[PDB]
């Protein structure tokens, strides 16, 4: 039978990171340097301190 | 001797010479070099006697104690601070586009190349009336004049005999010479000396003296590509008639090459370089040097342009025109900002970034990585003022 | 897209149309209500053991 | 008139050389890396261009 | 399909009507059938167009505001005969804003400061409403209290009854929910409808200023510096204070900075010299820096303090005991009196134009200014 991945349901329910820099657009997937990777970058990169 | 308004500098001071009766050379050398070297020593050797060595254009790194030397004079002669230093030409601190070097007189930057730097011409129907090399004649993209009948300025050849004023330094007239008192579009061209003008139909009829020279500097380039011929009357002459339809013919231009360019297509769109389709004309609107749209008017038609384009051609399944890539010092152009500021609009995450690169290296500002529609978009979004 | 939510408390959920739910927003009576109760018993299930 | 890169690759033709330049400015980083005093400046971006020219230059020269 | 449009309105005014025209009942249900259609052609652009009409204006949207964009676009081409651009309609976010001098927000030319947009109420012109129906952009802008056509007086936030209007939040143009006919039923508030179009007769006052990004400009300055609404809010206060404060100018303003400096000389405990400009002026020359333009023929504030700053140093002539005109100030300072760059000052101490204090004096910026800079 076709199925999907345990963590890729899991990925999706967990993605409600919207925290960061005083705008709330979409909300990432928690992640310890905020992750993005649709746009290949990190929004809570350490050079911040965030 | 009081300074003219339009005078140069070098006039100035071969007039005042000479109203001291310091008329000969070695006085020249003199009343000039002995006296700056006996204020102080750096006044002299900062002071080459040649007339056209004297300005600061010409100079290399010790310009201060040139300066120090336009002082002394204002103090003996009864000046002002700046009396002198309004009317010197010095090295701009703005490159006027691909590193070329450019030339700044109290508000106007006129780029090395229109310096008349040999064979200076004259006006008799206004030496005349008040007899002082004047400025506006040093520029090559002059020829006649505005009032005294217009016709030509009275060129080099006098009698047989190259003239200028300053390997041999009279006015009125000029080594074996006497008192010189001897086609209808270059009253057009003669306005560089100011601009003056009113139903102000095409887009090179309006604006500051900058903007206007940048504007011939890019035509030449672009249409004038046979080698020089020393045709500085009639190679520029034709510039003003090629605008008269510009907010027209622009975009054919570059309409053209859209189709030509696709024809001979050899990858998929989505990995072809911007510049292979528009042959850098992108990098030529940094020739004038102002950067903001109200007033650099080329580059605010190129943008038009390129906002229909892409409105014309919206994402589907088969890439199209459109999402050619960028690079860095693109963006950084079309959006009227430096280049940090596109790492930085990259950094949060205000647009995405197309090509992977490889670990433990850096992406550089010449390599191709953004897509235009993607630019375009973010421009009319968020980049406007009131400009 | 229907959407039904069983749980070992007793509790039904019921989402006759999961095509207009947006992250922010109010959502339709009667399905910010569900939302509510469902928040409530997974409170619990977050917070105190056995 | 054996077998490790920094021995093999040296013992190819000098034409060659230049194409090794990404692989000793690697070397190089690491080599600062592995140092007391370099873990302040390996892999550095501002370090990046000036050491790959430097490095490009010293190749072609022994090419 | 479409409907007349005007030159006037607001973006979510047209969204109205345009929907109602097509038979549509409610917003709720076009922009339903709206964000379906996108489904067919564009999925990114789909997920960028909310169904609730108060969130659609662009300055809402943070980072998505590119496909929200394109999503207008790709609107303005399905319906119809659409020879004209909707995105002539809509607040955008305005470059401006770098630096944080303050947020505003663009329209077709003008920039307004985003302290001045409504939010809660909106306020409407009965006299304008029955000869055609629809919602001036104007009517958004808080400066704007008093209608400039039909006498204007006294426009209200609350038609009848017990509620208040907000034709964004009951969707509805002629009727509020309580059913009142929206339609049916001091002298000076006129000095500040006319910031709709400015058009004002030759006098005497500063605002006199044709550029209407600077208009906005200085009344922001003078809300920020003397109506500071620590204590209210402020409906209308700057029709009886603004207008006076820019009409006695010519003393009012020499008054206040005269007072500012002579007053630092009672509190001046330490020896002067080592006081800096900001210390005696209050940061006055950094608020310079809110109007938008550079050029002194419109930046009057900067230039009456330079009037006021040349004087005050031209009384006060070195000497040997720390007086007025030795205050410290940056280059920054410096540039910004001087109206130039920073890099330039630093070539005008370096070739000799002025000395460094240990950074300039003021007497240094002054003297430099009136005898170099003209």
């Amino acid at each position: 039978a076709a199925c999907i991945n345990p963590q890729k349901i899991g990925a999706a329910l967990q993605k409600i990171d919207d925290w960061w820099a005083n705008d709330a657009d979409l909300p990432l997937r928690v992640h310890e340097y905020g992750a993005n990777h649709e746009a290949l970058t990190a929004l809570r990169h350490p050079a911040t301190g965030q | 001797p009081e300074p003219f308004a339009d005078e140069a500098l070098e006039s100035y001071f071969l007039r005042l010479s000479q109203e001291n009766g310091f008329e000969r050379y070695r006085i020249f050398s003199g009343s000039v070099q002995d006296w700056l070297h006996t204020t102080d020593h750096a006044a002299a050797g900062a002071f080459p006697l040649e007339l056209s060595r004297l300005n600061i254009f010409h100079a290399s790194r010790s310009s201060g104690l040139r300066v120090r030397a336009l002082q002394l004079v204002d103090r003996l002669t009864d000046g002002a601070p700046f009396r002198l230093l309004q009317l010197a030409l010095c090295h701009s601190a703005i490159s006027f586009g691909n590193h070329y070097k450019a030339v700044h007189r109290s508000g106007v930057d006129i780029p090395l190349s229109f310096i008349r730097v040999h064979q200076i011409p004259c006006c008799p129907d206004c030496l005349r009336e008040s007899a002082y090399v004047r400025q506006c004649w040093h520029f090559k993209p002059y020829v006649g004049c505005h009032r005294h009948g217009g016709r030509l300025i009275y060129s080099c050849p006098a009698c047989g005999e190259s003239l200028n004023y300053l390997a041999s330094e009279s006015i009125n007239h000029c080594q074996c010479g006497f008192d010189l008192r001897t086609p209808d579009e270059i009253q057009l061209s003669a306005l560089a000396y100011g601009c003056s003008f009113e139903s102000s139909n095409p887009l090179l009829a309006i604006g500051s003296l900058s903007a206007r020279f940048g504007a011939l500097y890019w035509y030449q380039q672009r249409y004038l590509s046979d080698h020089e011929a020393v045709r500085d009357d009639r190679a520029l002459t034709k510039a003003i008639g090629h605008f008269t339809a510009w907010p027209d013919a622009f975009w054919r231009e570059l309409q053209q090459m859209v189709d030509d360019a696709l024809v001979r297509q050899t990858k998929p769109l989505n990995h072809t370089d911007f510049v292979d389709v528009f042959g850098s004309v992108v990098a030529d609107c940094r020739q004038i040097p102002m950067r903001n749209t109200g007033q650099n008017f080329i580059l605010k038609n190129l943008i038009g342009f390129l906002t229909d384009l892409v409105a014309r051609h919206p994402q589907c399944r088969v890439a199209n025109v459109g999402d050619l890539l960028l690079s860095a010092v693109d963006a950084a152009t079309l959006l009227s900002t430096s280049v940090e500021q596109v790492r930085r609009l990259h950094h949060e995450g205000f647009l995405p970034l197309s090509i992977r690169p490889a670990s433990r290296n850096t992406v550089s500002p010449h390599r191709a990585v953004f897509h235009l529609r993607h630019v375009v978009e973010l421009r009319q979004a968020r980049m406007q003022s009131h400009h | 897209t229907k959407i039904e939510i069983k749980t070992s408390l007793g509790s039904t959920y019921h989402i006759p149309d999961a095509r207009r739910l947006s992250w922010s927003g109010d959502w339709p009576e009667l399905e910010q209500k569900q939302l509510e109760q469902l928040t409530s018993e997974m409170a619990k299930a977050l917070s105190q053991p056995d | 008139g054996s077998g490790g890169l920094e021995l093999e690759l040296i013992t190819q033709p000098k034409k060659m050389l230049p194409e090794l330049m990404l692989q000793v400015a690697g070397r190089f980083h690491l080599e600062l890396q592995n140092h007391s005093a370099g873990r302040r400046f390996a892999f550095h971006p501002a370090l990046m261009a000036p050491i790959k020219s430097q490095i490009l230059w010293l190749l072609r020269q022994l090419a």
